[PDB]
């Protein structure tokens, strides 16, 4: 049917991994998505876990590249200290409350859309974010929201051969960001250094420079 | 029915529907499910948002006149302490007792209205004076004696936006009493010091740098 | 999935979940606020 | 048709039977396949069009009137006869006038199409993005080549522009200036002789242009286009 | 002064009880370092101690003749004193949370008992219905009162079984 | 419509061409009540007038201060009529003022309540009523003919005031002088003097 997350073993694919989802592999060994509400509140969460990972990754990157040309840009493990060193006007306290306050105003939103798929589309807001649906065979709501503010270029929109594969490149880069983050704090928690700081001393000196010879991977080495 | 709801998307309670002012379906906690229990706290809230208005207009008007520079009046905290060392200051006590006897009358009388609407306009209870205590049929709205201008009158439409009017201001100032409240125990300061301090430096002059609201054992 | 969830839902389980939040909740705030012998307000 | 990016390819679906002018079927993104969006583009590549070669073009003849004036810097090393506060609302009133006039024209063809100050003047029928009637006194052949001349001149225009700021932002100079320091030493000049990338070495030219500039009583930033990009 | 009693701030018994507390702590910590870990502890504790006595001392707390703080279990006699935190207000505190969980319990009781398996529902809690109910149960002292005057509160005497006597 | 060529009548606004200016503008949808709109409507007309007397009032007066015409009393900016003194003081004045327009705006109120009802004098003079924001003191009869044309007119003379008197009061807060100074100093440069270096609307300029 259809490639598999490990070749033949047809008996640990679970059943409601039919392949209609998008980046579906049968990857289920925990059986962590065997009932139906769970596998959608899970699809929710990989889909946002994805974007959210590709921006800070993306953001992580940025800023090394910067920092290593020489510019006033700060780690990513150590901005948030560094900007509040420059700006001492600004609680920190005052700041977590902002941030609390707006993403939930806007994660209520995505909350009560998950809730009801289409109820957000409409009131204060336009019939452009009632949501396209896609999952579960659903029309309306879901991960992917169409209109013309989360898709103003309208890639969505117009043939779905298009569609579905530009959904596939987002959820296979939603997973390589998630695990480039797991990768940046494991270097970060064992040598100290940043994403390019690591990549460069590296490519330096390919042998010598692996995860063996930062003295916390193996610890007797 | 369709009218807008506190939460989009949030399908209102049943026992709310959509008659009283100021209905938007927020019931979290289901207090308002028994029908005596809504209507009662429907007047609580009315005579609650009544008095809340009347307090946050006594506190803010004064206070932003004095700023101005006409009237001068002590701050809403201060003003009871000062009146209290007046001369011909009237004891606290009996102040005070005065004050409950004359709202005891008042709040019994309008206490009998809402267990029944029409039980003050009974004949020969006053000095002729009871037929203008019928209300309008629901407890906290009386016409009569009560709104001379007959504001509202018009037809029964217009009456209902004034009274969503009326609990939208009310809810407002009560809300906005318990920020007076908050801010003067947080900050030995008035409301409109507090907004002005602010409004020079909002990231490092809030609640989050008050030393009270946020406790000092968790920093 | 459900059944776990079910079992995670028996009285034993949801006894101890609950016990162990309190006497965390109440540790913390022995920890963060000690020798509180009367209610200062 | 013939007239292809790649030769031997094959057009996109959605730019199959495209009327468009300059219509190569160049798309891999699929940008252009909704049908909305692609009128919207389509507009926003005839205005970028014009806008570059007025200020290519801009450029080239205030760089062979004065050389001395560097065209990345005149903004702040000119004089200006009025004041840069004022000149910038004026600009800014007109400019909403007219670009508002022209977004409203496309989202609605013939509603902005009447004069609101002499009534009895009012633009012809057109096509979207081609105003004419007042807008074109003057034309020189058939309104089809030319279109397709005009659309081919804009995206030359807009990658010369593209050119000339990168050239600035390496070399400092002029395009002409940069130009001549190129005919000079042909292999010597070249973006891969004065940059280049191996597993353990980087060789980043370096910026030609300030990191700030001060104007009147502040400072502008001013700087390289992502300079840590560089190769 | 309520019954005989001496503010703990004026009370030499607390003074010395707090200075004998600390020689012990500081005998305790003679025999180590200065940077230790149980150099680091006992000091730890020295301070939480002199901290425990300051707030004593500062809060008003009525100390006896064995210079401990005593407590005023009296409306009235606190109110007038500035004793009411001893045991009026943590009265208040306690009879709200107690009748939060106890209605939240009760709640939870009678929902499920119109259910088609209540026993079922008894063993295996609904988690989200709980949720729910606790959460109301915020309200418990406004809801009781209601129901009590509207008379659901309480069952009939003639519907409850009872012994042959 | 009338206001923006891409806009739409708000409904509420096209099939009502009684109205003086009706240019379709209701961005916030405060006129869709006909009882509201009924309202915005007196509301208009009395700001306008007011505002058109007032402005011109404040023109007049600044001109004879600048110019040179009026006595000492003009020879003051309109903000420091204060200063002056007159027959009597600002108190009874204000006391003055507030009987005298307590009865014409009763007057107007009551005409409001019932259109055509208060129409008549103590005295018995009686005077023909046209439209209800429009009484008929028209003792030159030029309300005869091309009635809606003048209520334009008056319309768009109203508005033009109240933005006129918002601007003398924004300018008189942010900058030094009388409005027809301000207009000097403004015309002076003019490309330098516009509320943008004034220190005062941009706020984040210069602190
Ligand atoms: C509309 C297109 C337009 C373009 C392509 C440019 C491009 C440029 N301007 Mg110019 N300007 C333009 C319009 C205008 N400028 C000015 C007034 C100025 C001044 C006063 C200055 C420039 C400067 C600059 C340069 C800034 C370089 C940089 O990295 O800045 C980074 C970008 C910013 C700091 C601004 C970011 C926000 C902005 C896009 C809005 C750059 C080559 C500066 C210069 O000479 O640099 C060497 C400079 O000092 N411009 C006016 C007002 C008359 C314009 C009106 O249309
Ligand atoms: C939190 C991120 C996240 C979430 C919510 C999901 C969710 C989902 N994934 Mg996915 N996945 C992720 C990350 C995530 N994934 C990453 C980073 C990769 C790259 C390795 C993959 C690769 C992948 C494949 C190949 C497939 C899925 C599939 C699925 C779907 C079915 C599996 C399931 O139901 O279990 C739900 C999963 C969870 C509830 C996450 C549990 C996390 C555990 C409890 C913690 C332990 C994680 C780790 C081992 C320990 C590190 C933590 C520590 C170092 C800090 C489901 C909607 C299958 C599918 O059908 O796609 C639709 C499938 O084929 N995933
Ligand atoms: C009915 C018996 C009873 C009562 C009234 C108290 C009362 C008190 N004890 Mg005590 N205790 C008891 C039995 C009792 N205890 C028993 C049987 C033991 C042996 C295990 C202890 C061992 C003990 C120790 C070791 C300590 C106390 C402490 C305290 C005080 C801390 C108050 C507090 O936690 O801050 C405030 C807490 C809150 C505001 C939380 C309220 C909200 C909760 C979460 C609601 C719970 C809902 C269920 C308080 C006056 C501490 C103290 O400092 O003494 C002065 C302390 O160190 N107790
Ligand atoms: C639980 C039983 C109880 C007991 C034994 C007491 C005992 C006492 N109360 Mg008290 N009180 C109680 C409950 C109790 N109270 C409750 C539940 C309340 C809340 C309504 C109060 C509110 C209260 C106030 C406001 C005052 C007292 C006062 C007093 C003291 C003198 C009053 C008196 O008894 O004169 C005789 C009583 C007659 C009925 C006659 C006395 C030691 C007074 C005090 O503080 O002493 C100076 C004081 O003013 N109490
Ligand atoms: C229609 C609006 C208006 C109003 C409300 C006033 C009001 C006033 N004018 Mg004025 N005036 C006006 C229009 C107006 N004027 C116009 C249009 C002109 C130009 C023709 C003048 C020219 C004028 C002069 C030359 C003088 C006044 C003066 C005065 C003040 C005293 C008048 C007096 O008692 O006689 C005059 C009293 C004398 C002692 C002479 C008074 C507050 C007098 C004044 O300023 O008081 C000292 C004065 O000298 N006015
Ligand atoms: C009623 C029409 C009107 C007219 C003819 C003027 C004319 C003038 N204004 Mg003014 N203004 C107006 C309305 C008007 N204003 C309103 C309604 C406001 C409130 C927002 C302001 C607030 C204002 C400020 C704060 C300032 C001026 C200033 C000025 C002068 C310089 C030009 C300028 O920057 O204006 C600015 C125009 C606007 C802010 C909006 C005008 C409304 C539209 C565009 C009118 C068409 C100039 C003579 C400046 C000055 O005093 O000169 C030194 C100055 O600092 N105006
Ligand atoms: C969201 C995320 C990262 C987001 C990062 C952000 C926003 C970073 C933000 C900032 O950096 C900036 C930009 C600037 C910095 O200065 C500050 C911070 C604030 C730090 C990573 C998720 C990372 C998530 C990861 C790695 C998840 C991995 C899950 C796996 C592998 C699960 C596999 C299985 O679950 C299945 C699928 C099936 C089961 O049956 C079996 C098992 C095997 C359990
Ligand atoms: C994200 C997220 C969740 C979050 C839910 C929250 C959180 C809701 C919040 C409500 C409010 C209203 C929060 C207010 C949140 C506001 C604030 C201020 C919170 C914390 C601030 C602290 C602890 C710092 C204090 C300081 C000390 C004491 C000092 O010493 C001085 O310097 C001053 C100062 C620096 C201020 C979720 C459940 C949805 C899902 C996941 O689980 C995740
Ligand atoms: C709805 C609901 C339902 C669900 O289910 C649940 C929940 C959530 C719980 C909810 C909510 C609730 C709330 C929010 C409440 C609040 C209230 C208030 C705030 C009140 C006030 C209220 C308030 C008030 C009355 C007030 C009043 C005031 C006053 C009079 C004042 C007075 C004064 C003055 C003048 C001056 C002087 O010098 C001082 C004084 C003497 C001080
Ligand atoms: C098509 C497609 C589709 C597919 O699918 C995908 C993809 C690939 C994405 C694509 C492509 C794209 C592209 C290529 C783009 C680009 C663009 C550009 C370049 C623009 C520019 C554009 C450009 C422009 C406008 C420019 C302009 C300029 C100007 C005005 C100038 C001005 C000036 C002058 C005169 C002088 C002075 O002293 C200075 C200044 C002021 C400076
Ligand atoms: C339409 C609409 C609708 C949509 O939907 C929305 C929106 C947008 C909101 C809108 C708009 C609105 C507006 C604009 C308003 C405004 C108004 C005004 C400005 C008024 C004034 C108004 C104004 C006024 C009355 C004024 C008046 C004045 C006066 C009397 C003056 C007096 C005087 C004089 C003679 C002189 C002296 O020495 C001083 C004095 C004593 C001071
Ligand atoms: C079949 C049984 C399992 C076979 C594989 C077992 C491998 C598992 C990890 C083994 C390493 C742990 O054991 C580790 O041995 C190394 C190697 O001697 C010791 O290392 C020591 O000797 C090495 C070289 O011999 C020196 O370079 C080093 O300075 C010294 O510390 C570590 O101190 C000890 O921690």
């Amino acid at each position: 049917v259809r490639e598999l997350w490990f070749p033949g073993n047809k008996e640990v694919v679970p059943d409601y991994l039919d392949g209609s989802l998008v980046g579906d592999h049968g990857f289920d060994p925990l059986g962590l998505g065997s009932s139906p509400e769970q596998l959608s509140w899970n699809v929710h969460a990989e889909i946002f876990h994805g974007r959210l990972a590709m921006t800070g990754v993306a953001g992580i990157l940025l800023t090394s590249l910067l920092h290593k040309g020489g510019a006033d840009v700060p780690e990513w493990f150590e901005a948030g200290r560094v900007y509040l060193d420059r700006n001492p006007n600004v609680d920190f306290g005052a700041l977590l409350f902002s941030t609390i306050v707006m993403s939930g105003f806007v994660e209520f939103k995505r909350l009560n859309d998950i809730r009801n798929p289409g109820s957000q589309g409409s009131g204060i807001l336009p019939e452009d974010f009632k949501g396209v649906g896609g999952p579960q065979g659903r029309t309306v709501g879901g991960p992917y929201v169409g209109g013309r503010y989360f898709d103003p270029m309208g890639l969505c929109r117009g043939s779905p051969e298009q569609t579905l594969k530009y959904k596939w490149n987002e959820i296979r880069n939603g997973r390589l960001a998630m695990m480039a983050f797991l990768g940046f704090a494991a270097q970060y928690a064992a040598t100290g250094k940043g994403p390019i700081d690591n990549l460069v001393d590296h490519v330096a000196d390919p042998f010598h420079t692996t995860f063996v010879h930062n003295g916390v991977s193996v610890p007797f080495i | 029915a369709t009218r807008p709801l506190w939460q989009p998307g949030v399908e209102a309670p049943k026992h709310l529907d959509g008659t009283m002012p100021g209905d938007f379906g927020f019931d979290p906690l289901n207090l308002g499910v028994n029908k005596e229990a809504l209507n009662w706290y429907r007047n609580a809230e009315l005579q609650n948002g009544r008095w809340a208005m009347l307090g946050v207009a006594g506190i803010v008007i004064p206070a932003e006149l004095t700023r101005v520079g006409v009237l001068n009046v002590p701050e809403w905290a201060e003003a009871g302490k000062v009146y209290a060392e007046s001369e011909n200051a009237i004891p606290f006590a009996s102040l005070l007792m005065v004050q409950l006897f004359l709202f005891n009358f008042v709040e019994i009388k309008r206490w009998e209205d809402i267990k029944k609407p029409g039980s003050q306009a009974e004949p020969g209870s006053f000095l002729g004076f009871e037929s203008g205590f019928k209300g309008t049929g629901i407890s906290g709205y009386p016409g009569g004696a009560f709104n001379p201008f007959g504001l509202g009158n018009s037809s029964k439409e217009a009456m209902d936006d004034l009274k969503w009017r009326e609990i939208r201001n009310g809810r407002l100032a009560m809300v906005a009493f318990l920020g007076f409240l908050s801010q003067h125990a947080a900050t030995g300061k008035g409301p409109l010091d507090n907004l002005a301090d602010h409004l020079a430096d909002p990231w490092g002059a809030n609640f989050c740098s008050n030393g009270v609201s946020i406790p000092s054992a968790l920093g | 999935m459900k059944d776990f969830t079910t079992y995670l839902s028996t009285a034993p389980v949801l006894t101890l979940l609950s016990v162990t939040v309190v006497a965390g909740l109440l540790i913390e705030i022995n920890r963060f606020f000690p020798d509180a012998l009367i209610a200062a307000f | 048709a013939r007239a292809n990016w790649l030769p031997g390819s094959d057009f996109p679906a959605h730019l199959e039977n495209c009327k468009l002018p300059g219509c190569y079927g160049f798309d891999p993104l699929g940008l252009g396949a909704n049908e909305e969006r692609l009128a919207w583009f389509a507009e926003s590549e005839r205005v970028h069009c014009r806008w570059a070669m007025l200020g290519v073009a801009g450029i080239l003849v205030q760089e062979i009137v004065k050389p001395d004036v560097f065209w990345y810097t005149s903004g702040a090393t000119v004089e200006l006869p009025f004041d840069i506060t004022g000149l910038l609302a004026f600009e800014l009133f007109v400019m909403h006038w007219v670009e508002s006039r022209r977004g409203y024209d496309i989202k609605k063809p013939g509603s902005m199409d009447q004069d609101p100050i002499f009534s009895n003047f009012k633009l012809p029928a057109h096509e979207p993005g081609y105003p004419g009637g007042i807008f074109a006194p003057f034309v020189p052949g058939s309104l089809e080549e030319l279109k397709v001349k005009e659309i081919k001149n804009g995206r030359l225009a807009m990658l010369a522009f593209i050119g000339f700021t990168m050239a600035a932002q390496v070399t400092g100079k002029n395009p002409l200036a940069a130009l001549r320091e190129h005919l000079d030493n042909p292999l010597g000049t070249t973006i891969f002789s004065k940059a280049v990338v191996v597993p353990g070495q980087a060789v980043v030219p370096p910026c030609a242009i300030p990191d700030t500039i001060e104007f009147q009583g502040i400072t502008i930033p001013a700087g390289c286009f992502l300079h840590s990009l560089w190769p | 002064d309520v019954a005989g009693l001496t503010p703990c701030s004026e009370s030499k018994a607390f003074a010395k009880r707090k200075k004998n507390e600390v020689k012990a702590l500081n005998k305790r910590l003679k025999n180590y370092e200065a940077d230790s870990a149980p150099a680091l502890a006992l000091k730890a504790t020295i301070a939480r101690t002199e901290a425990r006595f300051d707030k004593y001392a500062k809060q008003g707390l009525l100390c006896g003749t064995d210079g401990l703080p005593h407590l005023i279990a009296d409306p009235g006699l606190a109110l007038r004193y500035g004793h009411a935190g001893d045991v009026f207000i943590p009265t208040i505190g306690f009879i709200y949370f107690a009748g939060w969980l106890g209605y939240a319990g009760s709640k939870y009781l009678q929902a499920v008992a119109a259910t088609a398996k209540p026993i079922e529902k008894e063993i295996i809690i609904d988690v989200p219905l709980a949720w729910k109910l606790l959460w109301e149960g915020f309200g418990w002292p406004l809801r009781a009162f209601a129901e009590y005057k509207n008379g659901s509160l309480m069952e009939d005497d003639a519907k409850i079984t009872v012994s042959p006597r | 419509a009338g206001w923006d060529l891409s806009a739409e009548v708000p409904a509420h606004l096209a099939g009502r061409k009684d109205l003086a200016g009706n240019y379709g503008f209701d961005p916030l949808n405060l006129g869709k009540n006909p009882e509201a709109l009924k309202w915005y409507q007196q509301a208009e007309l009395q700001n306008g007038r007011w505002a058109m007397l007032g402005v011109a009032g404040i023109l007049v007066q600044e001109l004879l201060h600048s110019t040179g015409l009026g006595g000492k009393a003009a020879d003051v900016y309109w903000f420091d009529a204060g200063n002056n003194t007159f027959w009597a003081p600002k108190e009874t004045l204000i006391a003055i003022s507030f009987l005298m327009f307590n009865w014409a705006e009763l007057n107007r109120m009551q005409d409001y309540i019932k259109p055509g009802s208060n129409v008549t004098d103590p005295f018995g003079n009686k005077i023909k009523y046209v439209e209800l924001g429009y009484p008929g003191f028209d003792p030159l009869s030029f309300s005869k003919n091309n009635f809606d044309e003048w209520k334009l007119k008056e319309i768009k003379n109203a508005r033009l005031a109240m933005l006129a008197f918002l601007g003398i009061v924004a300018q008189h807060n942010a900058q030094p002088g009388s409005p027809l100074e301000q207009l000097g100093a403004h015309l002076a440069n003019p490309w330098k003097n516009h509320f943008i270096n004034n220190g005062v609307s941009p706020f984040l300029t210069d602190n």
